[PDB]
């Protein structure tokens, strides 16, 4: 084991980033 | 550490799920 956080971080970043976008996205869609 | 592949597999598939939702939200605003 020598690439757990490295790989997880890549997924966590892309993930948490997608949620931040989708969250704000739908938040605006609700208005329109 | 024991099954990084398994845990990592979910992180990948989970990302794809959010990705589909992202484009969907854009289609609802862009298309619709």
């Amino acid at each position: 084991c020598g690439g757990m956080r490295r790989k997880n971080d890549t997924h966590q970043q892309d993930i948490d980033d997608l949620k931040r976008q989708n969250a704000l996205l739908e938040q605006q869609v609700r208005a329109l | 550490c024991g099954g990084v592949q398994a845990e990592e597999q979910k992180l990948i598939s989970e990302e794809d799920l959010l990705r589909k939702r992202r484009e969907q939200l854009k289609h609802k605003l862009e298309q619709l």
